[PDB]
């Protein structure tokens, strides 16, 4: 029982890690970074 | 002018003139607008 108890203990370990990486998706770092690229690109109008 | 900002500006062009030579200046009135993106022409 104690066996099965820390394989139980692992997948929910699994199960609350990759949980928390789907349910937040991209955090405050990546959107900055592609609003910078949407921003890089938007010089179009500007430069000609 | 019809709900969007102009700017008017008058330059100045330094050219020369003869009778030897002399400077005369010209003048120009420039014109541009804003667009929708915050650019201007």
């Amino acid at each position: 029982k104690t066996v099965l108890e820390k394989s139980k203990a692992g997948a929910q370990s699994r199960f609350d890690s990759y949980g928390k990486l789907y349910d937040e998706n991209i955090n405050a770092g990546e959107n900055q970074a592609m609003t910078l690229r949407a921003s890089a690109a938007g010089l179009t109008t500007a430069v000609q | 002018y019809k709900s969007r900002l102009y700017l008017l500006w008058l330059e100045q062009k330094e050219i020369t003139k003869q009778t030897q030579t002399e400077t005369d200046y010209r003048y120009e009135l420039k014109l541009a607008h804003i667009r929708y993106d915050g650019t201007w022409n």
